[PDB]
């Protein structure tokens, strides 16, 4: 910064401390009480949700390996299980709905044979609701699924 | 019945329910610091590790970061519900998990704490509720459209049937104004560019430059330890240098004083705005109170405007009415048949809205199509006792 | 001729009520569909 | 819980009502018939 | 729609290759259609103002709003929006013996804001009470304050 | 540094001036905070591509880009897709080698965050805290008794 | 379109204006759109009845 | 420059909207020739030239 008159050096920690520190000491997060970062990813208007969070870990898994000592990581507010519960009830539904159905065709047609027919008519049905669906843009959202099941 | 059963059962859009993930803001009175925010983050917190372990798995506090926008003053903390299974009641389910939990910070606290089940729906769309927005649209400040919007406020709460109106967070705290006296300045011998980067580099921040650090370059910042920053006594303590080799301290040219300004200025389309989230009444509904507050903000002072199962159904149901008929005529042709059918309509429905109507359902939007589809089959059913018959 | 006409869908109710009833209307033309070719088929072929 | 108490209440009175009871059945008789 | 951004991101390499003058003035990128449609002449008949008063007011409260509405390429202004003018005298300059390049140093000093920090500020003591933003210099708001420029 | 009132019309408002031209939009919004952080929000027509749509509303703020005050220029100016909700939100905590809540939110933001963001279509990713840099801490004392400024 | 909504944008300026401030429209495209869908319509509608 | 054709030197505030300030002379010493040399420029020496 300066050298006064008698040769005497002033430098930049004589005037000033100097630590690495934030960048900015705004903010400041605590996992359960304890001190920690962490990463709060938003959507993009349009992007794919569930294909995005999936990609999410994708990116992350290769970080994972060169952590040092003692640097793990841990899942708050997570979408993702919530898609896989959704689905899993939804599809338990659907099997219920055809078994169910299987009773009641065998109550009124004791032929075997006979409940067998509606019984194999609707597995098929559904499906292609599946492919007429993904051919004009839909997905399997929380709404097309109650629309196999309704 | 069946219409009585109908107009008095009211309309939602899409129903709140659990996703093992809530969360809960913060927010402090005027000019509230981090260790005062902090305080209460961590009684949040805790009634959450200590009076909910069989229901919480994991907090995640963070200290002045609300969804208003930032300050000392906000503040958050994500939950993460441990699983379904081992969460078995309603009292172990969302809707009551965020009940006695708002009941607690209304409680035992001093500043604003709340909690809520993630709207699973979109941001928009509440349902008897709305966003309204009062506009300065002539050449007024923001000091009087300040005293328009608690006019606005004022008039509604006056006389609400009702109505549950207030603010958005514009809390209006003070700030410390400096002026410099500019005939001062340069008698004493010093620019006015250094006088302004020694209070901004010092008191602020000032980006200087970047710098490499194991790789990656970051950047490097300049500023001055925290006590010498932190009341208005210490703005004398930083003495510059004037053009004749000499130390000058800011009280010389400085003058020291308070003002009342406001922490955020929201600007809606061009113009300075204010900002207000009322809700509809218990008794009313959107449309109601929506038109009964157009009037309201019509009966301000000048120079102040505003600027904001769906109205879709009337008119897509009436082409349920055309293309049932024409169908009902493709095979059916006689004006027999088109008839027959427009009747069981309502042989059901009055059936669909009785088990909603008696549970605590509403006319959401899987109920809306539930309605459909028990025409669907309400049509099938009569349309073989007449193909068949006939 | 009461799916398609409500799904005319509208605002931020569009895939909404839209997806609500063509999932469906789709579905009544594959189970048509299969109500006159498989189901038939099927049912000639072995009922009793 | 909301798409099947929706239709639950709408099958039980649409089909035991229609099939017995009321209209489909007492439509064609004063729809087909009654004047023309 | 994609026409305009490959000529307006090429420009833009070629942006710090032109006068400074140029580059704080109006660079546009638009749709060209040489015809008007609508052209909403605006006069005054009670309170009168000059063709001057109106041009900023119709450009201070409407030019914004109409451009950006409904796919408006680009609004013309017939006139000019208002601006703090300024009348250099020459002979008054040299009988104190200054130039135009003192007075503009002089508008580049004395009317300006400042970003001064805050009370209570990023990272504090820890214990602090209050935090509150500073104010600095402030943009001069009309004539009168513009004539008393030092 | 820049309080509520410095940010409302040296950024704010100088970008809501040069904010037009674009098609398909209803409205626009902003906040202008005392922390010295302006954001505008842009709400389009229903269907509409957030693709182009983007583009549109950064290749005329680029036209304000040198109305700015030059420490805004080299600060973060963005353009992203907003969706006011997260959905993973990846904590990251330290158990064995204990490090501070800093220490973690440099390596984080030096390591993982760069590549999230960019990773299957993250509209923008938050930080909960921030990188690491060289840091001053200017004693006013000091600097007076040498006799300097910053 | 555009010229429709150039209206509706301008429709809410209109009553916060000062004393004596008024509009008025020359060049103007509108009109002539409005008529040749009413000469056309015409013809429809005569070449029926012919 | 900034005397017969303006110069951009800084934004004000007026009334809300942030607008500019120009600075150029009045009209009657920038209309001819001859009036180029009213303008005296100031030369390290402290003293006017023309
Ligand atoms: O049957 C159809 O209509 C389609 C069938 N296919 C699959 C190939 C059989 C498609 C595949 C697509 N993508 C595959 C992955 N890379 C990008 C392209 C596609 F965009 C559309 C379609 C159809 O419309």
């Amino acid at each position: 910064l300066k050298v006064n008159q008698d040769g005497s050096r002033v430098l930049l920690r004589d005037v000033a401390k100097i630590e690495l520190g934030g960048e900015n000491y705004d903010i400041i997060a605590e996992f359960n009480g304890q001190p920690a970062s962490g990463l709060g990813i938003k959507l993009a208007t349009g992007a794919n949700a569930l294909d995005t969070a999936a990609a999410i870990r994708a990116e992350l898994a290769k970080m994972e390996p060169f952590f040092p000592s003692g640097l793990k990581i841990v899942y708050p507010y997570d979408t993702t299980p919530f898609v896989k519960i959704s689905i899993h009830e939804v599809v338990k539904t659907l099997v219920e709905a055809i078994i169910l159905v299987f009773l009641v065709m065998y109550l009124f047609l004791q032929n075997f044979r006979a409940t067998l027919i509606p019984t194999i008519a609707v597995p098929v049905v559904l499906l292609g609701t599946f492919a007429v669906l993904a051919a004009f843009g839909f997905s399997i959202n929380t709404l097309t699924m109650f629309g196999m099941v309704l | 019945g069946m219409a009585y059963l109908f107009v008095r059962l009211p309309s939602s859009f899409l129903p709140d329910e659990d996703q093992g993930v809530f969360m809960t803001m913060v927010q402090l009175p005027a000019g509230a610091t981090q260790e005062r925010t902090q305080k209460v983050l961590n009684e949040v917190t805790h009634y959450y590790l200590t009076k909910e372990k069989n229901n919480v798995e994991s907090v995640f506090a963070v200290n002045g970061f609300g969804f208003a926008g930032r300050g000392q003053n906000t503040g958050i903390a994500f939950v993460s519900l441990k699983d379904w299974a081992d969460r078995p009641g309603e009292e172990n389910k969302v809707e009551a998990i965020t009940m006695r939990a708002t009941r607690a910070f209304s409680q035992i606290k001093d500043a604003m704490v709340f909690a809520f089940n993630l709207p699973a729906i979109v941001e928009l769309g509440t349902a008897t509720g709305f966003d309204f927005e009062l506009i300065d649209q002539a050449g007024l400040g923001h000091e009087k459209l300040t005293q328009a919007r608690n006019q606005l406020l004022a008039e509604a709460a006056k006389h609400p049937m009702l109505t549950s109106v207030r603010p958005n967070g514009l809390e209006d705290t003070p700030q410390f104004k400096i002026d410099i006296d500019q005939e001062k300045a340069q008698a004493l011998g010093v620019s006015i560019n250094d006088i302004n980067t020694t209070l901004g580099a010092a008191w602020g921040g000032s980006y200087v430059n970047d710098f490499i650090d194991r790789g990656r370059v970051k950047k490097v910042y300049v500023m001055s330890e925290a006590k010498y920053r932190m009341l208005p006594d210490d703005i004398g303590d930083w003495y510059v240098r004037a053009a004749d080799g000499q130390m000058v301290p800011f009280s010389a040219f400085s003058s020291s004083r308070w003002e009342y300004g406001s922490p955020r200025l929201e600007r809606y389309n061009g113009l300075p705005s204010m900002e207000i989230l009322g809700q509809a009444a218990p008794g009313k509904s959107t449309g109601e109170a929506m038109e009964l507050m157009e009037q309201l903000a019509s009966k301000l002072p000048t120079g102040v405007g505003y600027d904001w199962s769906g109205n879709q159904a009337p008119s897509l149901y009436a082409i349920s009415l055309i293309v049932v008929f024409l169908c009902l005529a493709a095979l059916y042709e006689s004006w027999s048949i088109p008839f027959s059918v427009m009747l069981v309509v309502p042989l059901g429905v009055i059936g669909a809205l009785l088990a909603a109507t008696f549970r605590g359902l509403t006319n959401d939007v899987y109920f809306q199509v539930g309605l459909l589809t028990t025409i669907g089959l309400s049509a099938k059913n009569a349309i073989l006792i007449v193909e068949f018959a006939k | 001729a009461v799916f398609v006409p409500m799904a005319f869908f509208g605002g931020s109710t569009g895939a909404i009520y839209r997806q609500f009833s063509i999932t469906i209307v789709s579905a009544m033309a594959l189970s048509v569909l299969v109500a006159l070719i498989l189901t038939p088929a099927l049912c000639a072929t072995m009922l009793k | 819980n909301a798409v099947g108490t929706g239709v639950m209440g709408g099958m039980v009175t649409a089909t035991v009502l229609a099939i017995f009871f009321v209209p489909v059945f007492f439509v064609v008789v004063r729809r087909r018939f009654s004047r023309k | 729609d994609i026409a305009q951004v490959q000529v307006q991101n090429k420009l833009q390499l070629a942006m710090p290759l032109l006068p400074q003058e140029v580059q704080q003035q109006g660079v546009s990128v638009e749709k060209s259609s040489s015809s008007f449609l609508m052209v909403v002449g605006v006069i005054n008949t009670d309170g009168t103002m000059t063709q001057e008063d109106i041009s900023d007011y119709v450009a201070a409260n409407m030019k914004d709003a109409i451009s950006r509405t409904s796919g408006v390429g680009d609004v013309q202004l017939f006139g000019s929006q208002y601006a703090m003018r300024i009348w250099m005298n020459p002979n008054e300059l040299n009988k104190f013996q200054l130039t135009p390049v003192d007075v503009i140093t002089a508008i580049k000093a004395q009317n300006a804001q400042v970003a001064a920090g805050q009370l209570g500020g990023t990272p504090p003591v820890k214990g602090q009470q209050l935090n509150a933003s500073i104010i600095a210099q402030t943009r001069l708001t009309s004539t009168e304050e513009f004539g008393k420029i030092l | 540094g820049a309080d509520a009132k410095t940010v409302q019309d040296t950024v704010t408002q100088v970008i809501e001036q040069n904010m037009n031209g674009i098609d398909n939009l209803m409205y626009m919004s902003s906040n202008s905070d005392s922390t010295g952080t302006v954001q505008i929000t842009l709400t389009f027509e229903s269907g509409t591509d957030a693709d182009i749509a983007q583009v549109q509303v950064q290749n005329k703020l680029q036209l304000a880009m040198p109305l700015l005050p030059q420490e805004v220029q080299q600060q973060g100016v963005s353009v992203e897709k907003s969706s006011s909700s997260f959905l993973m939100v990846v904590g990251v905590i330290n158990t064995d080698g204990t490090m501070t809540q800093e220490d973690i939110s440099d390596y984080v933001a030096a390591n993982m965050k760069d590549a999230i963001s960019r990773t299957s279509g993250v509209g923008d990713v938050q930080l909960f805290g921030s990188q690491y840099a060289m840091r001053i801490w200017m004693n006013p004392n000091e600097l007076n008794k040498f006799q300097l400024t910053p």
